[PDB]
């Protein structure tokens, strides 16, 4: 099993600063990497697949950088509607889920 | 001894284990050296005492060949 | 290969100048003499073939040779003759230089 | 759908045995070259390894279309039918293309009837090494390309801006040389054929003198200087300083043999091989001043008193001269 | 997946593999491309029989020119000029069986090691034999010191050489 | 070269020692490099019994 640990657990910011959310992986998961966005009471949505590969429809201010075990996801001009669970996943192996980070409007 | 492991080498893979012809080549070449070595301490102890030199000169003579025989069968009847 | 003398005609385009590029040749040991061109027909058992022939001679360069293996064995044809200038009390020393020429 | 009615249109009442505009001016060729490695130099064989994408593009208006479409992307099943240059390496030893798993080749024709034409190409390319200063030995030799059978006024080849792309070169299989730049050329070649259009690509190559320091400088000095050793044994007829110049002597001699077999039967000298001889005269003059020193004894004490200590100090003060002079004579070349 | 019995390998040894996909930039395009690494660990056995075990003993053979007594010169000198030739011809072998990289090798350093031993000792017996007959004790001193030097110092050497290639 | 030492005086043990083990190395290398010219037979060849009858002459 390969644990994906997401940091920070919960952090609260402002609109229009550069926020970026890292996850580490347990292991070595080469691009496999993918992060998804969940709106309360909605079910998860795909933004970044592979590393670095924004999804159709996804604004051009989510960017995805990635490594063989640290990878991070950054949010450019930040929104309002972005108040959302992040999960990064691994693919690598059978896939496996962080814990998420919750981001809070401040 | 060291010439002949040389040209035996030339002719085989790079194996990382020991080969039974390198352990009789390894052993051959340590009978050798424990030669050169009894000399030596010969040499080392001659001008203080010949007596044990000489003493020491027999008790090879006597001994080297009865070890490597030893030795020999040993090889011998441990592969075949 | 199949066609008989009756059936085909071989011959050198210029006679002289069918041949070149063998002035340009640098061979690292051999050094291009000259070239020949020449026209025949040679029999079989199964009939006369026409046949040119292109042949070249040559010729071996010596230094290369000399300094990798001629000098070394005079200069041990020399190093055995320094024996003759030490003293025949000097045994070893005689016989191993003897010796060493003859293993060299 | 439609695109196998284009396909079948382009092919019909088409020959591939005739050049576009035949009878007309002569095809020009742009041509692009991407280096992916240069690989091992040996002067054995005075040849080099290197494998490249070669592309090349000329227009054909007879492969002209009028579709949505503007440009068909095809593998190399199509490559057969059409009409391609003829293009060989002159100095190529051997060569050969990839064919696994598919024919590694690819054809893109456009709307305008341009097309474009991609191989994989590894080629051992002849040049000839002129190995003197070698092993501070520098080389610049080419890759050259033409049209085996059409003349100058049928096929004209032109390097484009860009024409010459290399990679990384950190992965490259270069060992003893180091790549430093290169450059293209044209020219025309009279042959018994006709006139040709030659393409050449200089690749700029410098030998870099780590593995054969280590592996021939070190150990000739090294043997002088144990030769030198000899100077301070004691002075008489003991073996100690004739069997010493003997083995130096064959030692001196195997390293020079093996040294030699390093590189080709080349007839000139090296630069390599004066040094292993300057250093197989040094430890020959060591070995004579011996037995002329022993000689003396006999005659003079005193004489072979001070010619010890004279070859003692003469010895090394002349092989750090010849040092000196040898290194500062190449590497300033 | 890599077949169990299907190793070919016997101076290496085949610890995993590891994939990954990814993109590539062409001046005909933007391709896909596949990647595997195979992680590869080079077995000892062999250099170490081969490489290791000669220059040890010959370090130990030009080490016991040391016990041999002062009167004893052609001896000596024999040991020492065996010892070097036995030295270079190790050295051109073990770089014989290499590619030729223009960069020094582990192999390469301690080969040197024993070579700079070899000719320290064989300098130490012409110091022995220049100060012989004209300050035996002098002699007599440096030889019994070289004695235990020697020996300590090249064990030194290969405990440390050998913690700091393995360790890693 | 080895019937040789027995010209040699009694009183020179280092160069009748110096012929007979340098014969002896020289007999081990004819006999290394002879057969490398023949395939890996298992039996003996007349070249191999000359050697054999050489070197035995040599440590006789
Ligand atoms: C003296 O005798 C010698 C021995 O007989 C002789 O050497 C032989 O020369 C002939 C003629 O040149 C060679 O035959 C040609 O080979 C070309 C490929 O060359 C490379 O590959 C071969 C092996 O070929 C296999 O693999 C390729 C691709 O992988 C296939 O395309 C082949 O069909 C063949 O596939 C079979 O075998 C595979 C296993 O290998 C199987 O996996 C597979 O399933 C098949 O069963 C190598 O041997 C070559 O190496 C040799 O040659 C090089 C030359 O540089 C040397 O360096 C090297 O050292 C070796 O000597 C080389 O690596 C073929 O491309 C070629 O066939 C095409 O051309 C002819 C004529 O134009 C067409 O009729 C033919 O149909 C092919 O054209 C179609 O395919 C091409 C593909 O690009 C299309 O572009 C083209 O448009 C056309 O498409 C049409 O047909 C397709 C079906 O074919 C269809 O799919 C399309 O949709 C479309 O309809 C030809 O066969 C032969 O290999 C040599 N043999 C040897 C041992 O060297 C020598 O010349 C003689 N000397 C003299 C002076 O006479
Ligand atoms: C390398 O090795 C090859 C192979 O051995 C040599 O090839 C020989 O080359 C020489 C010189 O080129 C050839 O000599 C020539 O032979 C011709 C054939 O003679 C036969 O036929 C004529 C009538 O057709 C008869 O008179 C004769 O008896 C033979 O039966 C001659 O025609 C040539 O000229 C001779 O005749 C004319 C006219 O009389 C005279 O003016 C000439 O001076 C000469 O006498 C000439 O003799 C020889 O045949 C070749 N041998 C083979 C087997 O082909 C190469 O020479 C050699 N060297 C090089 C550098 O390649
Ligand atoms: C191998 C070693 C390689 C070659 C060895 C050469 C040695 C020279 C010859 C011995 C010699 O000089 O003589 C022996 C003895 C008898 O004296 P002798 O009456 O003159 O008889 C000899 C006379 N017939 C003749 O022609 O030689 O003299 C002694 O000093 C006796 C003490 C030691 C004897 C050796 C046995 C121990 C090892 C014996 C070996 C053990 C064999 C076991 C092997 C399986
Ligand atoms: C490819 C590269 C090849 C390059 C080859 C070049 C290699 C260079 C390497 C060259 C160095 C050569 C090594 C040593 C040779 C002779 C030393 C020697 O003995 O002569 C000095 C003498 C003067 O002092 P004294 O006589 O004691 O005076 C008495 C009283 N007044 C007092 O001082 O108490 O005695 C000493 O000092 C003894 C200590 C040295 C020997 C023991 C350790 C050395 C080896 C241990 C160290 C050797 C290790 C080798 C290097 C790691
Ligand atoms: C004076 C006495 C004679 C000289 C002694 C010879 C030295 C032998 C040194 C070889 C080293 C050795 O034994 O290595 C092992 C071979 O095992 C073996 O198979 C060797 C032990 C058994 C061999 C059979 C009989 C040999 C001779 C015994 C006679 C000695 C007593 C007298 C392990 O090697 P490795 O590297 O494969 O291990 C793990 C590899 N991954
Ligand atoms: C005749 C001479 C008598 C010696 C007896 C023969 C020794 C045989 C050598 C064993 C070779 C071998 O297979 O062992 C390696 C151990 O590697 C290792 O890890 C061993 C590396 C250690 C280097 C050698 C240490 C000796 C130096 C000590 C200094 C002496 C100072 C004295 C003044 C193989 O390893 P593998 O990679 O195949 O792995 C798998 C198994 N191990
Ligand atoms: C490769 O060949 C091209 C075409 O001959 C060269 O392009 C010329 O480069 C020079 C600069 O050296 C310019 O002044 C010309 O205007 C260029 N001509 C064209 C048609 O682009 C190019 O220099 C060559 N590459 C080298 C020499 O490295
Ligand atoms: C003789 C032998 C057999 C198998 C493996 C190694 C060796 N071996 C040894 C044990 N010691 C040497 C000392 C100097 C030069 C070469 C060797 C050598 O080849």
């Amino acid at each position: 099993n390969i644990v994906m640990t997401q940091s920070p657990k919960s952090m609260s910011m402002s609109v229009g600063e550069r926020v970026t959310l890292s996850c580490k992986a347990s292991e070595y998961v080469g691009t496999y990497v993918s992060w998804y966005q969940q709106k309360p009471e909605q079910s998860p949505k795909l933004l970044i697949y592979g590393a670095s590969n924004r999804y159709t429809g996804v604004p051009d201010r989510f960017t995805g950088s990635g490594s063989a075990t640290d990878f991070t996801l950054t949010i450019g001009s930040v929104q309002a509607e972005d108040l959302a669970d992040y999960h990064c996943g691994q693919s690598y192996s059978y896939p496996t889920f962080g814990a998420g980070t919750k981001l809070e409007l401040k | 001894m060291t010439t002949i492991n040389t040209h035996l080498r030339e002719t085989l893979p790079k194996i990382p284990y020991v080969k039974a012809i390198d352990m009789y080549l390894m052993g051959c070449f340590v009978f050798v050296f424990m030669a050169l070595l009894e000399y030596a301490l010969v040499n080392y102890i001659f001008f203080s005492q010949p007596a044990r030199a000489a003493a020491i000169d027999r008790w090879s003579r006597i001994f080297f060949p009865v070890v490597f025989s030893f030795f020999n069968i040993v090889y011998w009847l441990y592969y075949v | 290969y199949g066609y008989t003398t009756d059936d085909i005609e071989f011959y050198w385009r210029g006679d002289d100048n069918a041949v070149t590029g063998v002035t340009k040749i640098e061979l690292p040991q051999f050094s291009i003499v000259d070239y020949k061109l020449i026209t025949k027909k040679v029999v079989f058992s199964t009939g006369s073939y026409p046949r040119l022939s292109l042949s070249f001679k040559l010729k071996r360069n010596i230094g290369y040779f000399i300094l990798q293996t001629y000098m070394p064995s005079i200069l041990i044809t020399i190093l055995s003759w320094v024996s003759f200038w030490i003293n025949y009390d000097a045994s070893a020393a005689r016989v191993a230089l003897g010796i060493t020429t003859v293993l060299t | 759908g439609d695109v196998t009615v284009i396909l079948n249109n382009l092919l019909e009442g088409y020959d591939n045995k005739l050049r576009p505009d035949i009878g007309v001016k002569p095809t020009l060729i742009h041509t692009d070259m991407y280096v992916n490695s240069i690989g091992p130099v040996n002067a054995i064989n005075m040849e080099y390894t290197i494998d490249i994408f070669f592309a090349q593009t000329w227009y054909d208006r007879r492969l002209k279309f009028n579709s949505t479409i503007k440009v068909l992307r095809l593998n190399s099943n199509m490559v057969g039918k059409i009409w391609i240059p003829d293009t060989f390496f002159r100095n190529s030893k051997k060569a050969d293309a990839h064919w696994i798993t598919t024919p590694n080749r690819m054809l893109r024709i456009w709307n305008d009837g341009r097309v474009l034409y991609t191989l994989r190409l590894t080629i051992d390319a002849e040049c000839q090494l002129q190995l003197h200063n070698f092993p501070m030995d520098e080389h610049s030799c080419p890759l050259e390309f033409s049209s085996y059978g059409y003349p100058r006024e049928e096929i004209v080849y032109q390097w484009k801006r860009s024409s010459v792309e290399v990679g990384d070169t950190r992965s490259w299989r270069l060992y003893q040389f180091s790549f430093v730049g290169l450059r293209n050329t044209t020219e025309v070649v009279k042959t018994t054929s006709g006139d040709y259009v030659v393409m050449s690509v200089y690749f700029d190559l410098s030998r870099r003198m780590g593995y054969f320091t280590i592996q021939t400088y070190i150990p000739c000095t090294l043997i002088v200087v144990l030769s030198w050793v000899s100077f301070w044994i004691n002075k008489d007829a003991v073996p100690a300083r004739t069997s010493l110049g003997i083995t130096t002597v064959l030692t001196m001699t195997t390293l020079s043999t093996i040294a030699r077999k390093s590189l080709p039967k080349v007839s000139y000298v090296t630069a390599m091989d004066l040094f292993v001889s300057v250093c197989f005269i040094f430890v020959f003059s060591a070995l004579v001043e011996y037995g002329t020193l022993h000689y003396f004894v006999s005659s003079q004490p005193a004489r072979a008193a001070k010619m010890d200590s004279y070859a003692r100090i003469f010895f090394p003060t002349a092989f750090c001269l010849f040092n000196l002079v040898y290194w500062v004579s190449y590497l300033y070349l | 997946v890599v077949a169990e019995d299907g190793s070919r390998l016997n101076q290496y040894d085949l610890l995993g593999q590891t994939v990954d996909s990814g993109i590539v930039q062409s001046s005909t395009g933007e391709y896909v491309v596949m990647t595997t690494h195979f992680h590869l660990k080079r077995k000892i056995g062999y250099f170490v029989i081969q490489t290791y075990l000669p220059c040890i003993m010959t370090v130990i053979l030009s080490q016991v020119s040391f016990w041999l007594n002062r009167e004893s010169v052609p001896a000596r000198t024999v040991f020492g000029v065996t010892t070097v030739l036995t030295m270079t011809t190790l050295s051109i072998s073990a770089r014989n069986s290499l590619p030729k990289v223009a960069y020094a090798t582990a192999m390469d350093w301690f080969i040197a090691v024993c070579y700079a031993f070899v000719f320290s000792a064989l300098i130490e017996f012409a110091t022995v034999n220049y100060f012989t007959k004209s300050q035996p004790a002098r002699a007599a001193k440096i030889d019994r010191l070289s004695r235990i030097a020697f020996p300590l110092l090249f064990g030194i050497f290969n405990l440390v050489y050998w913690a700091t290639y393995l360790n890693r």
